């Protein structure tokens, strides 16, 4: 299945820059380890360098009126060919949650 | 390595030849008397006074080592010097010397100190092992503590 | 139009590259036409250094034994240049990592009870129900050795020690609270 490669990954809120085209199987696209996929047309970019934890993203905002409630953080298991940290396969969330106040709790 | 305290503890005697615990009573010695899988019966005795005092013991055998396969150490409980552990770190080629780290508590001071043991009546001109002798002595000048011999020839 | 021209050689020398096609007037619509070019020909990966891992035990060169004294030993932890292929770079900076140590691995020592630790992570993110923790701790009392030098080098102290408290709440090591996180948010994934 035929996937778009791009020259450019985006190290921040992963996306895919520099679109070479859309015939090309991933093993070619990825000989080139700078390179990134998509599936089609506008889904998930993959880089093509070894799997690995991408950052954590900023703190979602917390569910509250005036109390205190939770709020969550995820991050994604991106690249290709392998897998990251405790055997997990690309494109798998991790999620956290943290409890939040915003007021005095009121 | 971990040598086993329960097969240098299955001996008739076991003599303190020289050890760096504060002021320590005369003949301070173990008869083994009963050991178990998990825990050995002993005497332990020495001298105050010109007195022999003897006292049950029971140490729980356990594991200090990280393989925890081999047991290298007792717990005691209401030992009258306040010893609640000892580690078994070095047993000599001959099986004749040991060298003990001894963990004691008594009124809000944990202490630590050190033993070469014998498993049998010491001799008088063959001395221990030259390693045995040489990492105490190593450890002596390491931690500028003052060793004293605790044995004599008139120790019963 | 005029005829398209070749194609131009592939700018690359591996991977994939773009290779264009031009045309004359001799007129509506695209005068160059481009392509993705193979080269059939992987580039170099670089390695990239794997996570440090454990330190190995602190020991001493001719001392069998450390444990509960204050003698600095010294201790090492390596990583491994991975993914290095086709010709790539190496890795660059040190292979192993050393330092001074003081061995308090399973030392028995007298502890005190430590104040509450902050509250952990709702676990399971995003199951049901869910929950985070906090605990208080029998700490052991940690010895006051001098961080002097052995050469001016730091002496970190390692182990694994068995604090020896009074029981709290029928337990010897270890009390925990629990704590239902309030108005769970939903793990909305984002694609
Ligand atoms: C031509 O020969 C190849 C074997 C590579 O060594 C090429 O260098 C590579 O150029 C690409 C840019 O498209 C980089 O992604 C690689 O990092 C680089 O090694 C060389 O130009
Ligand atoms: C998430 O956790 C911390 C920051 O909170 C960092 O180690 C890193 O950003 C990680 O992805
Ligand atoms: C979430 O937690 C705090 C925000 O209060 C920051 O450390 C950071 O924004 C993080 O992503
Ligand atoms: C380009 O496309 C084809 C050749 O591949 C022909 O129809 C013609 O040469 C055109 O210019
Ligand atoms: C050039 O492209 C095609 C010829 O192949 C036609 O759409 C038209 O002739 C245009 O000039
Ligand atoms: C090794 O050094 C520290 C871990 O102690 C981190 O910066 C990182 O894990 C690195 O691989
Ligand atoms: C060894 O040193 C400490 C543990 O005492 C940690 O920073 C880490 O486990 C490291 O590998
Ligand atoms: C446990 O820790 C110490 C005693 O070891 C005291 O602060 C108190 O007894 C606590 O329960
Ligand atoms: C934890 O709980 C409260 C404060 O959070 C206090 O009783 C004390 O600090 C304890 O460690
Ligand atoms: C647990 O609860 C509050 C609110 O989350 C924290 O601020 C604090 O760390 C406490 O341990």
């Amino acid at each position: 299945d035929p996937v778009l490669c791009f020259t450019q990954y985006e190290e921040s809120s992963g996306k895919c820059k520099g679109l070479l085209g859309g015939g090309v199987s991933v093993e070619d696209c990825c000989l080139n380890t700078a390179f990134a996929y998509q599936k089609r047309s506008g889904g998930l970019c993959q880089p093509c360098r070894s799997p690995r934890w991408s950052l954590w993203s900023t703190w979602a905002p917390c569910s509250v009126t005036c109390s205190e409630g939770s709020q969550l953080r995820y991050r994604r298991c991106v690249g290709w060919n392998g897998q990251c940290s405790g055997k997990v396969a690309p494109g798998t969330l991790e999620w956290q949650l943290q409890a939040c106040e915003d007021q005095q709790a009121c | 390595e971990v040598y086993p305290i329960d097969q240098f503890m299955n001996n008739t005697e076991i003599w303190v030849f020289n050890t760096t615990q504060p002021d320590p009573p005369n003949c301070k010695k173990d008869k083994s008397k009963s050991m178990t899988q998990t825990a050995t019966s002993f005497v332990r005795s020495h001298v105050k006074n010109g007195n022999i005092i003897e006292e049950n013991l029971v140490g729980n055998f356990t594991y200090f080592n990280d393989k925890e396969k081999v047991y290298d150490g007792i717990y005691i409980s209401g030992e009258s010097s306040g010893v609640y552990a000892e580690h078994l770190y070095y047993v000599s080629e001959d099986k004749k010397c040991g060298l003990f780290q001894v963990f004691a508590h008594v009124n809000d001071k944990t202490t630590i100190w050190r033993d070469v043991r014998v498993s049998g009546r010491p001799e008088e001109g063959v001395p221990l092992e030259l390693n045995c002798t040489k990492e105490f002595d190593e450890y002596v000048k390491l931690v500028n503590a003052t060793s004293k011999s605790p044995y004599t020839s008139e120790c019963q | 139009w005029g005829p398209w021209g070749p194609v131009s050689p592939c700018p690359v020398t591996c991977g994939l590259g773009q290779t264009m096609e031009q045309r004359t007037c001799n007129c509506a619509g695209d005068a160059t036409r481009t392509h993705i070019c193979n080269t059939a020909v992987p580039c170099p990966v670089d390695g990239e250094w794997d996570s440090w891992g454990e330190w190995s035990p602190c020991i001493r060169r001719n001392m069998k034994s450390i444990s509960c004294q204050e003698i600095p030993g010294q201790q090492s932890r390596g990583r491994t240049c991975r993914g290095r292929k086709f010709d790539g770079h190496r890795c660059a900076g040190q292979q192993q990592d050393i330092r001074h140590c003081y061995s308090i691995q399973h030392c028995p020592l007298k502890g005190s009870w430590s104040e509450w630790s902050t509250w952990g992570l709702c676990m399971p993110p995003c199951g049901p129900n869910p929950t985070r923790a906090r605990q208080r701790l029998c700490t052991p009392l940690l010895p006051k050795y001098p961080p002097t030098v052995s050469g001016e080098k730091n002496v970190t102290f390692w182990g694994r020690p068995l604090p020896r408290c009074e029981e709290l709440q029928g337990q010897k090591l270890v009390v925990e609270e629990k704590r239902p996180c309030l108005h769970v948010p939903a793990c909305k994934d984002p694609e």
